[PDB]
DNA sequence: GGATGACGATT
DNA sequence: CGCGGTAGCAGTAGG
DNA sequence: GGATGACGATT
DNA sequence: CGCGGTAGCAGTAGG
C-alpha cells in the first residue's frame, strides 16, 4: 500500500518522491541521462529496490 | 597506441620496464618542482603573517588595489590555482589569494607555529626526495607492494 | 570498492604524469596508467576485434618482480610460465609459446 | 569594526585568550545551522563565524 | 580494436580504465553497489555506451 | 452471466 | 539490441 | 577434413 | 525475477 498508493498532499508514491528529492539535492538545471539519475537518486535516498 | 604482436613474454615485460623507468625519473622531477613551489608558497605566507605581526604590513582598510601594489612591491609572488608562482609582475598570472585568502585563524600564534612546522616538513620532504634515484623510489614502491601483496594473498586464501 | 592493494600498484604520485584524454570539451581518463609492475602480465587479457585478436595468460607477480629486479641490475631474465591464483594444477611447456 | 578601531587584537594571543575576550565582550556563539548561543560542540556553537572569515573581510571594501 | 584490445603498459581496455579512473576520482574506500558505480563512472568519464 | 485484461511499482 | 514471467484491486469489455 | 563453439566489449 | 539474438579472431574439439 505504501509503495503503490500515493499521499493525498503531494500525490507521490515513495519512489517518485525519492526521485524528486534527489533532483532537488542535485542541481538538475542541466540534463543528464536517466540511467545515471536513477542510480544517483537510489544511492542518496536509500532505495533498496 | 600502435597495435603490436609480442613474440615473447619478456619482450612485453621489457617494453614496459623502460617506459616505467623513464616515468619514475619524470615522477621524481615533477614531485621536486611541485615541492619547491609549495616551499615558496609557505615561505611567503610566513613572511606575510610575520610582516603583519611586526606591524610592518597593514591590511585593515586600504582598498584591495593599494594592498596588491604593496604586495608586489615587497617582492611577493603570485600563485595560480595549480600552485605555480609568478614573479613577472587570470589563471595565467595567478593571484594573491594564497595570502589574503587565508583564514583569520592563521594570524594567531598557534596557527603561525603550525605553518612554520609545515614549511620545515615540506623542505625536509624536498631534501629526502632529491636524495633518491628513479630506481630507488621504484624499489620502495616495490617492497611496499610486496608487503601489501602478501597480506592480499592471506586475505584471498582466507575467503576461499 | 577499491582493494587496499590497488593504490599500491597504481601509485597516486604518477597521476599528474599521465596524459589525460580530452573528450566532449571535458577531461576524461588517461591514455594509459603506468603501474609499478606490468599488470597485463599479472591478469592477462582476452579480446576479439577486427583483423586483430588477443589472448595473454596470467603470470605469477613474484616472478614478474624478480625479472624487474634482474633488469634493474642488468641481469639476464628468467623465463616465465602461466600462473593462476589459488590454482593447484600443473603446467608443462611443450614448445616455446605453448 | 572593533579590530579596525584597534579595540580588539587577534594577532598572536593564543586562541583560548581570544575566545575569553570574545565571550567577555558579549559575542554570541554560532553552530552550523546558524542558531546563536548566549549561555556562555554542535550544541553550543563556536566563534568560527568570526575568526573563520577570510582575511579579505578586513579590507574596507569587504 | 581500441575497445577490445588492451594497452601493453597497464593491460586495460578503455572501459576498465574508465572504471578505475572513476574509482580514483571518487574515494572508493567505502563500498557502493555496482548498479550505481557503473553509471557514476559512465557520467564522469564520458562513456557513451 | 463468468472470464480476461489494463493499470503500476516491485520481484 | 530486444523479449518474457508473476502479485495486487476495481471495473470494463467480450462470448 | 569442414563445422561449431569460447572468449568479451558492445549493439 | 529472468531469458534471448548478433559482430569480430584464433585455435580447439567433435564427427
Amino acid at each position: 500500500n505504501i509503495r503503490s498508493i500515493p499521499n493525498v498532499l503531494d500525490g507521490f508514491k515513495p519512489g517518485q518522491r525519492k526521485v524528486l528529492y534527489g533532483c532537488f539535492k542535485k542541481n538538475l538545471k542541466s540534463e543528464l541521462k536517466v540511467a545515471q539519475l536513477a542510480p544517483y537518486v537510489s544511492e542518496c535516498t536509500a532505495y533498496h529496490h | 597506441g600502435k597495435i603490436k604482436k609480442y613474440n615473447s613474454v619478456n619482450e612485453i615485460l621489457s617494453e614496459f620496464y623502460y617506459v616505467r623507468l623513464e616515468y619514475y625519473q619524470k615522477r621524481k622531477d615533477h614531485m621536486s618542482e611541485r615541492l619547491q613551489w609549495e616551499v615558496e608558497k609557505y615561505s611567503f605566507q610566513v613572511k606575510f603573517i610575520k610582516m603583519i605581526i611586526e606591524k610592518e604590513l597593514t591590511v585593515t582598510n586600504k582598498p584591495r588595489n593599494a594592498i596588491i601594489q604593496e604586495l608586489e612591491n615587497l617582492g611577493f609572488p603570485r600563485f595560480n590555482k595549480e600552485g605555480k608562482p609568478y614573479y613577472g609582475s587570470e589563471e595565467l598570472y595567478g593571484t594573491y589569494e594564497y595570502l589574503l585568502g587565508m583564514r583569520i585563524w592563521s594570524l594567531t600564534k598557534e596557527r603561525y607555529q603550525k605553518l612554520l612546522k609545515q614549511k620545515q616538513e615540506k623542505e625536509t620532504e624536498l631534501e629526502n626526495l632529491l636524495k633518491l634515484s628513479a630506481k630507488d623510489i621504484w624499489n620502495t614502491d616495490l617492497k611496499a607492494f610486496e608487503v601489501g601483496y602478501q597480506e592480499f594473498l592471506q586475505r584471498d586464501a582466507e575467503a576461499r | 570498492e577499491l582493494n587496499k592493494l590497488t593504490r599500491k600498484i597504481f601509485h597516486p604520485a604518477d597521476d599528474p604524469l599521465y596524459k589525460y584524454i580530452q573528450e566532449d570539451e571535458k577531461t576524461v581518463e588517461p591514455e594509459w596508467y603506468l603501474p609499478i609492475l606490468p599488470m597485463i602480465l599479472v591478469n592477462g587479457a582476452e579480446g576479439i576485434g577486427t583483423g586483430w585478436s588477443t589472448y595473454i595468460p596470467p603470470f605469477n607477480p613474484l616472478e614478474i618482480i624478480k625479472n624487474i629486479r634482474h633488469l634493474m641490475n642488468d641481469e639476464e631474465l628468467e623465463q616465465m610460465h602461466p600462473w593462476f591464483r589459488g590454482w593447484t594444477g600443473t603446467i608443462e611447456e611443450i614448445e616455446p609459446l605453448r
